[PDB]
RNA sequence: GCUACCUAAGAACAGCUAAAAGAGCACACCCGUCUAUGUAGCAAAAUAGUGGGAAGAUUUAUAGGUAGAGGCGACAAACCUA
RNA sequence: GCUAAACCUAGCCCCAAACCCCACCUUACUACCAGACAACCUUAGCCAAACCAUUUACCCAAAUAAAGUAUAGGCGAUA
């Protein structure tokens, strides 16, 4: 009954992780500098 | 109350920064960075010039500067106009006079049996048959499509009347035609820019059913009014305008004459679709149209009663239910109330079937209507091809 | 997901698809109907000489003798292209000897570039 | 003709194509501005003949024949390019003073970090362009933290690189 | 001494400013007075900001002084 | 991106009975009454049969919204990525 | 006798010194139309006080010393 509570749509994944959304605020441009100062290949979703 | 909430209008520009209004200083801004910084000051800039020029970025200028734009408001009937009022709205505006009935002279011309198309009811229910059922792969074709198809249909059947009467030779079914007539109505000017479509034309101008005795009694006849509904409700009041007489063709046109505007309302849906008392206004208001400009063509820009009278009929039809008219324009002396007036004979809610089964309804497992029209009226199309036949 | 694969063009749904290029450069736009109009000035029409009679080929004999690099520069060039015309006049208003006030005005403008390559 | 994609039929299956010498820049500036248009696709051609014959030897699984071909003209392409170069800048600084073809400027991102913003060229003046001013050209004070660390992450970096370079010329003296 | 101060006034700006005098600075200085740091900063890279001389006047320049020392020995 | 509720704009609902129905029987579909199996399983809640609803207060795809002392809740302290 | 077992530098730690082409904010890495929203605002609590309720050290701009002194403090933990 559980497991698959992930329903991929590009859409959404873009909306929500997005680097535009994560700009969007201050505390997502936070989110990507913590990345970028960790070394994170990938930023943003 | 007013309409449009704060939240929606737009918003408030922020404050000037104060800086600005220190008169002896020049301000910092942002304007030499290129972009947006909050710490300095916002720039004013000048109004951009070479915007609204480039064609798929253009700003039309405002509607006092248009050439045609004159202060005094034309009040334009266009094809998609509903009046209120409907048919005496439409006497009114055209000075005309109702006629129930179809006049005897284009009636009598079906009731000899030689004009009585050989398997006249089979052609036509097979047309009806084609337009509603047979006329594609979907089983319930929508009115958008059998409209047309059933009023092009009903055409070409009496098309085929050529046999018997060489002079349908001289004539020609026109599509996407416009006219455009001017006329004052008690200091109101009043325009209609006709578009519709399906007008048949005629090398030889109709032949007038009005005596002189007729038109002379439409004196005595006074052109009812509706208080307080203006005559102009429902018409575009507009400033922007042109008051020339448009027949639709350039001169020299071969079959100048019109013969027939066929109107047909095929909007799917009955909101858009005209009421059947709307649409014999705009039938009466598109023949006046065609007539006063085939008038305004023939005997110059003149107001006067015409001594030879113009007459165009109508066929207005929403794929079932027909209405026929025959104006007879004999006053290009519209402005008074008093005089001569235009006369229509009008034909209302002729259908040519009381309704069309599409599917065999079944009831118990018995089929109760078979698949087809029912309550097909011949009469109708006796009238269609009346009018058509008119002239010929 | 897949947070390392290059977003393209066929990945997402059907209007990201339609949405996202490859890079390759408009011809034109769009009008009512999704009707495209392409705009002839701006295909790059390429302006290939004609080659009958060249003498230049691909590679160079290994007999040529070998050189110095000496990368050209505006001090080389103005030497070589206006000094002469300069000592020649001065001897017996720059535009004259080729200088423009502005690129304004020319088909290629140097600055900012304005043409292919 | 598209035979012109392909190799002179004589050279078809050998094992070796002798070939001359890249075009030199020194040589090619010696060229005039039509030569090298006109030797910019005489190098095109013979470059995607190229191209074509290392394609169809690994369809074919097969050694590409003199595969230095490719690698002289590519050298001689990019020395005329070069070349065109050197001209086209030589007049743009005469010209202009401009050092750079594109316009730009050194701008700090979002992000804190200065970069060299390369100018695009647009239809509307930028305080119009409604795309353009979401783009954040400043950095708002809470990228300072992390300005600071990651210039604390490039000094260890910096000092763990030099720090071994010691210990590793140490460790050669102490060697020999 | 702005004349902008009461225009088709000068009696009454000439009063002003003497009333004010003690406080008065030369404008190069005056020109900065309240600047916050970014502002100053912008201030300045516009003063200084100038489109770059092209190379052929230099050049020009230099030549044209080479002859004539050229000329003169 | 589960789930709860909501917003926008969609879609589905055989056949029979009945006749404009939060109607009846019963597919698709939704659910989960009872039994059995399974119990590191096919499955971190499934399977088989049985059963309830099945033109509605229905089911459902898409996009959006409400965020932690907060949300949401036809209140089970239920649900808000096992 | 299998599985294994062993190895030494890859680098790292602490100091010192020294101040360190093109694309991409729209669905980032997307050649090319009407902007305007543009930032600023005491940390709290864990914890100690054997509960807890006032209270309970925390990049300071010369180390040492004055001195854990003067002071503060449910005059107590402590500061
Ligand atoms: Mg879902
Ligand atoms: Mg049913
Ligand atoms: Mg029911
Ligand atoms: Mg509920
Ligand atoms: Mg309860
Ligand atoms: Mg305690």
């Amino acid at each position: 009954a559980r497991g698959n509570e992930y329903q991929p749509s590009n859409i959404k994944r873009k909306n929500k992780h997005g680097w535009v959304r994560r700009l969007s605020t201050p505390a997502g441009v936070q989110v990507i500098l913590r990345r970028m100062l960790k070394g994170r290949k990938s930023l943003s979703h | 109350y007013e309409w449009g909430v704060r939240s929606t209008r737009k918003s408030e520009p922020p404050p000037l920064d104060r800086v600005y209004e220190i008169p002896g200083l020049e301000p910092i801004t942002f304007a030499g960075k290129m972009h947006f910084v909050p710490w300095l000051a916002r720039p004013i800039f000048p109004p951009w010039d070479r915007g609204y020029k480039d064609p798929r970025f253009y700003r039309s200028p405002p509607l006092h500067e248009h050439p045609l734009y004159k202060d005094q408001a034309c009040y334009i009937f266009h094809h998609r106009c509903r009046l209120l009022e409907g048919v005496k709205q439409a006497l009114w505006l055209t000075k005309t006079k109702l006629i129930e009935g179809l006049p005897e002279k284009v009636l009598s011309l079906v009731d000899d049996p030689r004009n009585h198309i050989e398997n006249q009811d089979e052609c036509v229910l097979n047309v009806i048959s084609h337009a509603r059922l047979w006329q594609t792969t979907e089983e319930i074709p929508k009115r958008e499509t059998y409209c047309p198809v059933i009023v092009d249909n009903l055409i070409q059947l009496c098309k085929s009347q050529i046999l018997k009467h060489p002079s349908l030779a001289r004539r020609i079914c026109v599509q996407n035609s416009t006219f455009s007539a001017t006329w004052n109505r008690e200091s109101l000017l009043l325009q209609v820019r006709g578009s519709g479509g399906a007008r048949l034309s005629t090398k030889d101008p109709l032949p007038t059913i009005a005596s002189r005795e007729e038109i002379e009694a439409t004196k005595n006849h006074v052109l009812e009014t509706f208080y307080p509904i203006s005559p102009i409700i429902d018409l575009h009041e507009c400033n922007i305008y042109d008051v020339k007489n448009d027949t639709g063709f350039q001169e020299g046109y071969p079959y100048p004459y019109p013969h027939t505007l066929y109107l047909l309302d095929k909007a799917n849906l009955r909101p858009h679709r005209l009421q059947p008392d709307q649409l014999r206004a705009k039938m009466i208001l598109f023949a006046f149209g065609s007539a006063l400009a085939q008038a305004r063509l023939l005997y110059g820009n003149d107001a006067k009663v015409l001594e030879q009278p113009v007459v165009v009929q109508s066929v207005g039809t929403d794929g079932r239910v027909f209405h026929f008219l025959v104006f007879q324009l004999n006053t290009t002396d519209l402005d008074c109330n008093e005089g001569v007036k235009n006369l229509a004979w009008v034909d209302s809610d002729q259908l040519l079937y009381q309704h069309f089964w599409c599917l065999p309804v079944i009831k118990k497992r018995v089929v109760v209507e078979p698949v087809g029209p029912v309550g097909f009226k011949p009469e109708t199309f006796r009238k269609f091809l009346a009018l058509y036949l008119h002239g010929a | 997901a897949d947070r390392m694969s290059k977003w393209t063009s066929k990945r997402g749904p059907r209007s990201f698809r339609g949405r996202k290029g490859r890079g390759a450069k408009g011809i034109g736009f769009l009008t009512s109907g999704w009707r495209f109009v392409q705009i002839k000035e701006m295909v790059p029409e390429f302006v290939v000489p004609d080659l009958t009679g060249f003498k230049l080929k691909p590679y160079v004999s290994y007999l040529a003798p070998e050189s110095e690099e000496t990368p050209l520069t505006a001090a080389q060039l103005f030497s070589e292209a206006v000094a002469p015309a300069i000592e020649k006049d001065f001897k017996d208003n720059l535009e004259k000897y080729g200088f423009e006030p502005t690129q304004e005005g020319k088909l290629f403008q140097l600055y900012p570039r304005n043409f292919l390559r | 003709g598209l035979e012109e994609f392909f190799d002179d039929p004589k050279n078809w299956g050998q094992e070796k194509v002798k070939s001359g010498a890249a075009w030199t820049c020194q040589q090619l500036r010696n060229k005039s501005n039509e030569d090298l248009h006109k030797l910019w696709y005489v190098l095109l051609k013979e470059r995607n003949m190229l191209l074509t014959l290392e394609q169809e030897a690994k369809r074919q699984r097969l050694p590409m024949p003199s595969p230095e071909r490719l690698d002289k003209v590519v050298d001689s392409m990019d020395a005329l390019d070069k070349v065109v170069q050197e001209r086209e800048d030589a007049l743009r600084l005469l010209q202009t003073g401009q050092e750079r073809a594109r316009p730009g400027a050194w701008r700090r991102d979002i992000f804190g970090r200065i970069i060299w913003h390369k100018f695009k060229q647009w239809v509307i003046p930028w305080h119009l362009n409604k795309r353009y001013n979401r783009k954040r050209f400043f950095a708002l004070p809470y990228v300072d933290h992390f300005l600071r660390l990651e210039r604390e992450k490039r000094a260890r970096i910096k000092a763990r690189k030099e720090n071994l370079e010691r210990k590793k010329a140490k460790i050669l003296l102490k060697k020999f | 001494q702005d004349p902008q101060l009461h225009p088709e006034d000068p009696e009454r700006r000439a009063a002003i400013y003497d009333k004010y005098k003690e406080f008065a600075i030369p404008e190069e200085e005056a020109e900065w007075v309240g600047l916050t740091l970014e502002e100053a900063i912008e201030k300045q890279r516009l003063l200084e900001e100038k489109d770059p001389v092209p190379l052929f006047k230099i050049y020009v320049a230099e030549l044209i002084q080479q002859l004539q020392q050229q000329a003169l020995s």
